[PDB]
C-alpha cells in the first residue's frame, strides 16, 4: 500500500518541479498567498460601490479558509493566528505566513516554505469555473 | 471513398453516364467449394504475387474498355480496389442491396451482366 | 367512376326504398333495414361536419326523389352549393362497390354464428 | 517481446543460448519499447 | 362491451384530449428555463452506471429522459429531427409547439370552435407568417466583409445561450474562421473536438493547420523539416495474399525456411516500393507491425498507425494529396508538403501538431476546461454553432433576431386576421399570441417585466419601424442592428414550419389506444 | 446405485474391453453394440473438419442452411468468425478454429472478414463470434475479454462449446475429460 | 359548417348508451314471462 | 358454429367434420361421432352433421 | 477542493440576498482574473538550475506523505531526475 503511496508521492515531486521548469514563477506557502489576495482585493472592493463589490467581499472572506484549516489541524486557535496574519501583512508585503514546526507566524522564505505560482493559479482559476457550472444548475431530472 | 466528386455530369458526347451494374464485387476470383491452393517453394510464391497484380491490371482495363463512369456492386470492393477506381476518375457505390439493385437497371434501360467477361457497350446504363 | 359523399348513398337509398315498397312481407322490412343502413354513412358525415342530420337527410331524400340527377351529397366543408360537379370530388366504382359486397357478405357469416366457444389463454 | 500469438522461446533455443552464456527474458510491454530503446541506446530488431 | 383486453388503457374524447395538452404542458415547462441567454442549464442523472450529463439543448434533454406519454413522444421526435436538420433551435420548437396547443386548449373550451376549423386558421396564419418572414429577410454574400461580419453575429447569437456566453467575443473568431477555411464544403466530419482537462474556458486557441492525438513509432525522430506526407489505407500488417484458401504444403523444412524468407522479402519489396517516392512520413489506417516499423528507420521515414476512418479524410484534405494503396505509378498522386511536423503536449497526452500546409479544408477545435461536463457542453455548444454557420454558407438569406422575427411575423398575421370571416379568425389570432409568447418567455428568464417590454415592442413595431428588439442586458427596447443580433432564414422557417406541423398532429386526435407492453 | 452404472457409462469402446474378463459377456457386449452404434453416427455426421473461408453471397447459404442440416431434427452448429487481421484477438481466435476443426468434425467452423460481413460495422466491435443453429442465433458473443482476452487458451474455448450445447459435458475429446495417459497410469499404481 | 358547435363532450352520449344497453339487458331477461305463454322464474 | 382452440386462432365452420376436429375429445364414446364424421368426410363429403 | 466548497459557502448566503447566480458567477471570474495578475507581480523568477531552491521546494511541497521525513535524499532524487531533461522553450516535460 505504501509503495503505491510512494509512487504518487514522487509523482507530486516531479510535477511540482515540472511546474517550475515550465513557469519560472515561485511564491511562498503556509497561508501566505491566500491572505495577500484577500488583503489586496479588500482595498479595491470598497472603492467600486456596487453589488459586484459586495460579492468580492465574500470572495475575500471565504478565501481565508486555508490558514484557518491549518490552525485547526495544528491545534492552534484560528482567531489568534489569523489576527497575527492581519497584524504582520500591512508592512510585510510577501513571504509572511504560518510555519508548522514552530507553531506560529514567521517569515516563510527563511524557513524555506515555497511553492509554484501555477499551483495557486490553477486552484483559484479552476475553483471559479466549478462554481460557475454548479450555480447554473436548476433541476435534477432522472434519465436513462 | 469520400474524396470522389459529389455531382457527376456527362462530357461532350454520349450524355448517358453508362452506368454499369454488377452482381459480383471487386474481389479475388475463387470457387464456392472448399479448396486449398498448394503453394510450393519460393518460385510459386513470387508467381502468385504477379497473378493478382496482373488481375487488377486486367480488371481496370476491362472497365475502361467498356467505358463505364459509375460502377455499383452488391458487395464491397477490396481496399486496393477502392483506390484503383479513384485514379481513373471512376467513382463507385458499394453494397447496394440485392432487391434495390434490380430497380436501378429498369429505369436506366439497362440489363445486369452475369460476369465481367460479357461486359460490353450495349448493356450499360 | 362514381360520385360518393352521400350522393351515392342517398341514391342507393331511395332506390331501395322504392323497391321495398314494391315488396311485401318479411322481405320488405329487410329491404328497409338495408335502406336505413346505407343512410348511416351520410348521417355520419353530417354528424362529423356539424350539420343537422334531419335537414340533411330530409333534403337529400326529398330532392333526389324529385330530380333524377344523382350527384348531390353531403357538403362537409361548408360550401353554399351541394352540387358536386363544381366541388371536384370523384370516387371509383370498384371502390364504392366493395364497401357493400364485403359488408353484406361478412354479416351473413356474423349472423349464422350460434355457438361461441372461446378458449382462455 | 511477449508474443502471445507465436512461441517466444523453447527448450531447444534456450539450450544453444545456454552454451554461449546469453541471458533471455520475456513479458515485455509494447509501450515500454520507447523507454528501453531511448534509455539503453539499443535500436530494436525485427529481422535476422 | 369490452373490446380490447386486459391491461389495456383506452380513452375517449375527454380523457384522450386534455392528456396530450397536459403532456404538451409537461414537456414545455421543462424546457422553458433553458430558452434565452439567461437560461439555466438542466442536469440529467441516469438510472444506471451513475452517468450524469450537463446539457442545455432541448433535444438532448428529451433524448435521455424517458417519456411514456404518446403526445410527448411527438415532441421528442421533432426535437431529434430538428437537431438533425439545423442543429440549433430545438427548444424553440418545443416551446412554440406547446404554447400553440395551450392556446388551442382555450379556443376549444372557451370559444367552442371545432379542431379542424382551428387548423384552417393556422394554415392561412402560417402562410402569412412565412410570407412576412421571406420579405423581412435580407440578401448577403455579395461582399465577403459583410458575410464575415454576419457569421460573427450569428455565432454570438447562437453561443449566447450556451456556456460560452461570456467568452463568445473570442469564440466567434474561432467559430467563423474555421467555416471560411472549408472553402464551401458543408460537412461537420472535417472538424475534430479534442478533449483536454485543465486551463479555463477562454484558453481555447485557433490552430494553424491540423492537430490530432497520435504518436510516432519507437525509433522515429522528433523533428523533420519539410516532410512529405502520405496516407495508406494499406495493410502493412501480415498481408496474406487475399486468395484466402492458400495454404502451404511442405515436404521438407529446408524450403520452408526459404518460404519464410520470401515472406520477409515480399514485405521488404513493398516497403522498397514506398521509398521510390522518397516520402518523409507514412500514415496507415490500421496497426503497423514491428518489421515494417524497423524498415522506416534507416530510410528516414516517420510512422503513424491506427488512424480512424474520419481521420483519413480529415488529414488528407489538409495535406491536399489523395489516399494511395497500390504505389505502382509514381507519376500521378502528387503529395502535399508540411513545414513543422513537431509534436506538442497539452496536458498529459502528446498530440501531433502540423503547421504550414497547402490547404486547410479540415480543421480542429482545441478546447480547455475544468470538468468533462463543461467540455461536453462545449462540444454541443460549438456543434450547434458550426452547424448553423455551415448551413449559412449554402443558404444565404438571414433574418434579424432578438425576438423581432416573432413579432414582425405576427404583424402580417394580425393584418390578415381582420379580413377572414368566420370563427377561424380567432384561431388566426391564437397563432399570433403563440408568436408573442416567445419574447414573453425571454423576459421571464432574464428576470425583467414581460408585459411592459412586450407591450412596448408590440406598439413600437406597428408604428412603422421594423428594426427594434429586446435588450435583456439593459432591460429596454434597442436597435438590433447596433448590437449585431441576426439569425439564419432557414432556422426560423424550420421552427415555424415544424411547430405548425406539431400542433396539427396532436390537434387531430380523439382516442388513445395503449397496447400492453412487452 | 452409481457403482453399477460406472462400469458402462464411464468407459468408451476402448475402455469397455477392460471388463471383458471380469464382467459377463452379455452384460458387456450388449452395451458395446450400443456404444459402437453411437460412434458410427458421429462418423456420418462428420461433414466438416477445416475452416470454411467463405464470402457473403454464400453466407446466406452456408451459415444458415447448414444450420438447418437435414431440414429427424438434424441440427448443425455453425460458428462464424468475423475476422479482422489488424486486431490481435482475431488471429488468436483463428488459431482456435483450426485446432477445434481437426477434433470436432461434426461442428462447422466458419470464418469471414468483418469488413466484408456487415456494412460499416465498427472495426472496434469485432472479433465477432456468432453461433447459428437451425437458422436461429444461439449466441452473439462480443470480444474475448469474457474468455480471458489476450490470454485466451484452448481449454477456455472448449468450455464455451459445452455451454451452448455444441458438445456434451462428458465427451472424451474435451481436454477437461481427456486425462493424460500418464495421469491414469499413476492412478492405477496408487490404487 | 366550420362555425357549427362541436359541444366538446362525447362522454354524455356514451354513458347514455351504456345505460340503455344495461336497461335493455334486464328487460330482455323477463320478456318471456309475459302473457298466458309466460314462464316462471325461480330465484 | 364458432370455435376457438387454445392457440387462439379462429375457425368458423358449418359442417361437423372440422368442428369435431377442433374440439379435442377426451371421452371415447364421444369420439365415435368424430370418427364417422371424418370417415363420411373422407369417403363421400356430405351429411357429416346428419 | 477546499477552496471550491468555500466559494460555494460564500454563494450560499448570497442566494438569499436577492442576487442573480449569473452575477455571482461573473464576479468570481473577474475576481479570479484579477487574482492571477496579483500573483504575477509577486512571483520571483529563478535560474535554469538551482539546488538551493529546487531541493527545498520539492521537500516542502510534499509535506504530508510518509516519505516527507525521508525527503532528505528523495528531494535531490526528484531534482536530479528532471534536470537531465532541459530546454529553453519551457516545454511540458513528459514523465514517461
Ligand atoms: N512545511 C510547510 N509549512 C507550512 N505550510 C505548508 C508546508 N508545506 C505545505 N504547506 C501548505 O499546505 C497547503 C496544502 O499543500 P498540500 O497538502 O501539499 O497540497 P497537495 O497535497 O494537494 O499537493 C499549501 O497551500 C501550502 O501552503
Ligand atoms: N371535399 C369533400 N367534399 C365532399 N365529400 C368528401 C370530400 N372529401 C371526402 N369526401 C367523402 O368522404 C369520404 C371519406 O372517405 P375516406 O375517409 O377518405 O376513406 P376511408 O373511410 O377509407 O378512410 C369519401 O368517400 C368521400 O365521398
Ligand atoms: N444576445 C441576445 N439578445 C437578445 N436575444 C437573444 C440573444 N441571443 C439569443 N436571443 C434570442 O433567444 C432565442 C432563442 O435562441 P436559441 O439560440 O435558439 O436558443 P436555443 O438554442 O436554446 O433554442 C432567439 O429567438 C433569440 O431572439
Ligand atoms: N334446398 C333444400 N331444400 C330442402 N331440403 C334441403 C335443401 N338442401 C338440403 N336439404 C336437406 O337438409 C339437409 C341439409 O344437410 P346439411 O346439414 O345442410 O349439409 P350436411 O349434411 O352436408 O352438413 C340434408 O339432409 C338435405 O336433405
Ligand atoms: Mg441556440
Ligand atoms: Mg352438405
Ligand atoms: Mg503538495
Amino acid at each position: 500500500m505504501i509503495i503505491d503511496e510512494t509512487e504518487r508521492s514522487l509523482h507530486d515531486a516531479l510535477c511540482v518541479i515540472r511546474c517550475l521548469v515550465k513557469e519560472r514563477g515561485l511564491i511562498a506557502g503556509g497561508g501566505a498567498p491566500e491572505i495577500e489576495i484577500s488583503r489586496r482585493l479588500s482595498k479595491e472592493a470598497r472603492s467600486m460601490e456596487g453589488v459586484q463589490a459586495f460579492i468580492w467581499q465574500e470572495f475575500a472572506s471565504a478565501l481565508e479558509v486555508i490558514p484557518t484549516t491549518l490552525a485547526e489541524n495544528a491545534g492552534l486557535n484560528s482567531i489568534k493566528v489569523v489576527t497575527e496574519l492581519r497584524s504582520k501583512h500591512e508592512n510585510g508585503e510577501l513571504n509572511d505566513g504560518i510555519s508548522v514546526r514552530r507553531s506560529g507566524t514567521t517569515n516563510t522564505y527563511e524557513e524555506h516554505i515555497l511553492q509554484p505560482v501555477l499551483v495557486s493559479t490553477s486552484a483559484i482559476t479552476l475553483a471559479s469555473e466549478c462554481v460557475k457550472s454548479i450555480l447554473r444548475i436548476d433541476d435534477i431530472a432522472f434519465s436513462r | 471513398h469520400p474524396q470522389m466528386p459529389k455531382c457527376v455530369l456527362p462530357k461532350e458526347g454520349s450524355d448517358g453516364v453508362k452506368l454499369a451494374i454488377l452482381t459480383c464485387p471487386f474481389e479475388p476470383p475463387k470457387p464456392k467449394t472448399k479448396h486449398k491452393l498448394d503453394i510450393s517453394s519460393v518460385e510459386e510464391y513470387q508467381k502468385l504475387q504477379t497473378y493478382e497484380q496482373d488481375k487488377f491490371k486486367e480488371m481496370i482495363d476491362d472497365v475502361k474498355k467498356a467505358g463505364a463512369d459509375v460502377v455499383i456492386c452488391q458487395w464491397g470492393f477490396d481496399d486496393e480496389a477502392n483506390h484503383l477506381l479513384l485514379q481513373n476518375d471512376l467513382p463507385a457505390v458499394r453494397w447496394v442491396g440485392g432487391q434495390e439493385l434490380e430497380h436501378i437497371a429498369i429505369s436506366t434501360n439497362g440489363r445486369i451482366v452475369p460476369r465481367f467477361q460479357d461486359l460490353s457497350k450495349d448493356k450499360l446504363g | 367512376v362514381v360520385y360518393g359523399g352521400g350522393a351515392a348513398e342517398v341514391t342507393m337509398s331511395l332506390a331501395v326504398s322504392e323497391e321495398a315498397d314494391k315488396q311485401r312481407g318479411i322481405d320488405q322490412y329487410a329491404f328497409r333495414g338495408f335502406a336505413q343502413a346505407l343512410d348511416t354513412i351520410p348521417m355520419t358525415l353530417a354528424e362529423n361536419s356539424g350539420l343537422d342530420p334531419i335537414g340533411t337527410l330530409s333534403t337529400l331524400k326529398s330532392k333526389q326523389l324529385k330530380e333524377k340527377i344523382s350527384n348531390i351529397g353531403v357538403d362537409c366543408l361548408g360550401y353554399g352549393s351541394n352540387d358536386m360537379k363544381e366541388l371536384f370530388v370523384v370516387d371509383p366504382f370498384i371502390g364504392k362497390k366493395q364497401q357493400i359486397l364485403l359488408a353484406t357478405q361478412l354479416c351473413r357469416m356474423i349472423l349464422k354464428i350460434d355457438n361461441v366457444i372461446i378458449s382462455g389463454k | 517481446q511477449k508474443s502471445i500469438l507465436r512461441d517466444a522461446v523453447n527448450d531447444l533455443a534456450l539450450h544453444f543460448l545456454s552454451k554461449l552464456n546469453i541471458m533471455v527474458v520475456k513479458d515485455i510491454e509494447r509501450e515500454e519499447i520507447e523507454f528501453l530503446s531511448k534509455g539503453l541506446g539499443c535500436k530494436p530488431i525485427a529481422d535476422i | 362491451v369490452q373490446i380490447f383486453g386486459d391491461q389495456v388503457t383506452e380513452e375517449r374524447a375527454e380523457n384522450a384530449r386534455l392528456s396530450a395538452f397536459v403532456g404538451a404542458i409537461a414537456v414545455g415547462d421543462l424546457v422553458k428555463s433553458t430558452l434565452g441567454p439567461k437560461g439555466m442549464d438542466k442536469l440529467l442523472q441516469s438510472a444506471s452506471s451513475n452517468t450524469c450529463m450537463v446539457t442545455n439543448d432541448g433535444a438532448t434533454i428529451l433524448k435521455s429522459i424517458p417519456l411514456d406519454n404518446p403526445a410527448a413522444k411527438v415532441l421528442v421526435n421533432i426535437s431529434k429531427v430538428q437537431d438533425d436538420e439545423v442543429g440549433d433551435g430545438t427548444t424553440s420548437v418545443t416551446v412554440l409547439s406547446a404554447e400553440l396547443l395551450r392556446e388551442a386548449e382555450k379556443l376549444i373550451d372557451q370559444s367552442k370552435i371545432h379542431p379542424q376549423t382551428i387548423i384552417e386558421g393556422y394554415r392561412l396564419a402560417s402562410a402569412a407568417a412565412l410570407d412576412a418572414l421571406t420579405k423581412a429577410a435580407v440578401d448577403n454574400s455579395h461582399d465577403k466583409t459583410m458575410f464575415r461580419e454576419d457569421l460573427i453575429h450569428i455565432a454570438k447569437t447562437t453561443l449566447s445561450s450556451k456556456i460560452l456566453s461570456q467568452d463568445k467575443d473570442h469564440f466567434a473568431e474561432l467559430a467563423t474562421n474555421a467555416i471560411l477555411r472549408l472553402k464551401g464544403s458543408t460537412n461537420l466530419e472535417h472538424i475534430q473536438i479534442i478533449k483536454i482537462l485543465g486551463g479555463k474556458l477562454s484558453d481555447s486557441f485557433l490552430d494553424e493547420g491540423f492537430i490530432l492525438a497520435k504518436k510516432f513509432g519507437n525509433n522515429q525522430p522528433k523533428r523533420i523539416e519539410n516532410a512529405k506526407i502520405l496516407i495508406a489505407n494499406t495493410t502493412l500488417d501480415t498481408d496474406k495474399v487475399k486468395i484466402f484458401g492458400t495454404k502451404f504444403k511442405v515436404d521438407s523444412t529446408a524450403k520452408l525456411a526459404q518460404l519464410e524468407k520470401a515472406e520477409r522479402e515480399k514485405m521488404k519489396n513493398k516497403i522498397a516500393k514506398i521509398s521510390k517516392f522518397g516520402i518523409n512520413t507514412f500514415i496507415n489506417r490500421q496497426l503497423i507491425y514491428d518489421y515494417p516499423e524497423q524498415l522506416f528507420t534507416d530510410l528516414g521515414i516517420n510512422s503513424i498507425e491506427h488512424a480512424d476512418f474520419e481521420g483519413v479524410e480529415r488529414l488528407a484534405l489538409v495535406t491536399g494529396g489523395e489516399v494511395v494503396s497500390t504505389f505502382d505509378e509514381p507519376s500521378k498522386c502528387k503529395l502535399g508538403e508540411c513545414d513543422v511536423i513537431e509534436e506538442i503536449m497539452l496536458g498529459e497526452q502528446p498530440f501531433l501538431k502540423f503547421s504550414g500546409c497547402k490547404a486547410g479544408e479540415a480543421c480542429t477545435i482545441v478546447l480547455r476546461g475544468a470538468t468533462d461536463q463543461t467540455l461536453d457542453e462545449a462540444e454541443r455548444s460549438l456543434h450547434d454553432a458550426l452547424s448553423v454557420l455551415s448551413q449559412t454558407t449554402k443558404e444565404t438569406r438571414t433574418v434579424l433576431g432578438g425576438g423581432c422575427a416573432e413579432m414582425v411575423m405576427s404583424k402580417a398575421v394580425d393584418t390578415e386576421a381582420q379580413n377572414i370571416d368566420g370563427k377561424k379568425s380567432l384561431a388566426v389570432e391564437a397563432f399570433a399570441r403563440a408568436l408573442r409568447q416567445l419574447p414573453t418567455i425571454l423576459a421571464d428568464n432574464a428576470g425583467f417585466d414581460s408585459s411592459e417590454l412586450v407591450s412596448k415592442l408590440r406598439s413600437s413595431i406597428y408604428n412603422g419601424i421594423s428594426t427594434s428588439g429586446l435588450d435583456l442586458n439593459n432591460g429596454t427596447i434597442a436597435d438590433m442592428r447596433q448590437l449585431g443580433i441576426v439569425e439564419s432564414y432557414k432556422l426560423k422557417r424550420a421552427v415555424v414550419s415544424s411547430a405548425s406541423e406539431a400542433a396539427e398532429v396532436l390537434l387531430r386526435v380523439d382516442n388513445i389506444i395503449r397496447a400492453r407492453p412487452r | 446405485a452409481k457403482q453399477h452404472e460406472n462400469r458402462l457409462e464411464d468407459k468408451d469402446l476402448s475402455d469397455l474391453e477392460e471388463l471383458e474378463d471380469d464382467e459377463d459377456e452379455d452384460f458387456l457386449e450388449a452395451y458395446k453394440i450400443k456404444r459402437l452404434n453411437e460412434i458410427r453416427k458421429l462418423q456420418e455426421r462428420s461433414k466438416f473438419g477445416e475452416v470454411f473461408h467463405i464470402n457473403k453471397p454464400e453466407y446466406n447459404k452456408e451459415v444458415t442452411l447448414a444450420s438447418q442440416g437435414k431440414k429427424d431434427d438434424g441440427g448443425v452448429y455453425v460458428f462464424v468468425h468475423l475476422s479482422l487481421q489488424s486486431k490481435l484477438q482475431s488471429r488468436i481466435l483463428s488459431h482456435l478454429f483450426q485446432s477445434a476443426a481437426c477434433k470436432f468434425r461434426e461442428i462447422k467452423f466458419v470464418e469471414i472478414p468483418a469488413n466484408r460481413a456487415i456494412e460499416n460495422y465498427p472495426e472496434s466491435n469485432c472479433p465477432t463470434l456468432i453461433v447459428y443453429y437451425r437458422g436461429e442465433v444461439i449466441k452473439n458473443m462480443i470480444t474475448l475479454l469474457e474468455l480471458g482476452g489476450n490470454n485466451s487458451k484452448m481449454e477456455d474455448f472448449e468450455d464455451f462449446m459445452v455451454k451452448v450445447g455444441a458438445v456434451a459435458e462428458g465427451d472424451n475429446r474435451l481436454i477437461m475429460n481427456r486425462d493424460d495417459e500418464e495421469s491414469r497410469e499413476e492412478r492405477k499404481l496408487h490404487y | 359548417p366550420s362555425n357549427a358547435t362541436f359541444k366538446n363532450k362525447e362522454k354524455p352520449q356514451e354513458v347514455r348508451k351504456a345505460n340503455i344497453i344495461a336497461a335493455r339487458s334486464v328487460a330482455d331477461a323477463i320478456r318471456t314471462s309475459l302473457g298466458p305463454k309466460g314462464m316462471d322464474k325461480m330465484i | 358454429i364458432l370455435i376457438v382452440t387454445s392457440n387462439q386462432k379462429t375457425t368458423i365452420s358449418n359442417d361437423g367434420a372440422t368442428i369435431l376436429k377442433l374440439l379435442d375429445v377426451v371421452h371415447p364414446a364421444a369420439k365415435t361421432l368424430v370418427d364417422i364424421s371424418r370417415a363420411q368426410d373422407a369417403e363421400v363429403g356430405d351429411g357429416t352433421t346428419s | 477542493v477546499i477552496l471550491t466548497g468555500a466559494l460555494l459557502g460564500a454563494a450560499e448566503r448570497l442566494l438569499n440576498k436577492g442576487i442573480h447566480p449569473t452575477i455571482i458567477a461573473d464576479s468570481f471570474q473577474s475576481a479570479a482574473k484579477r487574482s492571477v495578475d496579483i500573483l504575477l507581480e509577486m512571483c520571483h523568477k529563478v535560474s535554469l538550475s538551482d539546488r538551493e531552491q529546487l531541493v527545498r521546494a520539492a521537500s516542502t511541497s510534499l509535506s504530508s506523505k510518509i516519505v516527507s521525513q525521508y525527503s532528505s535524499f528523495l528531494a535531490p532524487l526528484a531534482v536530479d531526475s528532471v534536470l537531465k531533461i532541459s530546454d529553453e522553450n519551457s516545454k511540458n516535460v513528459d514523465l514517461n
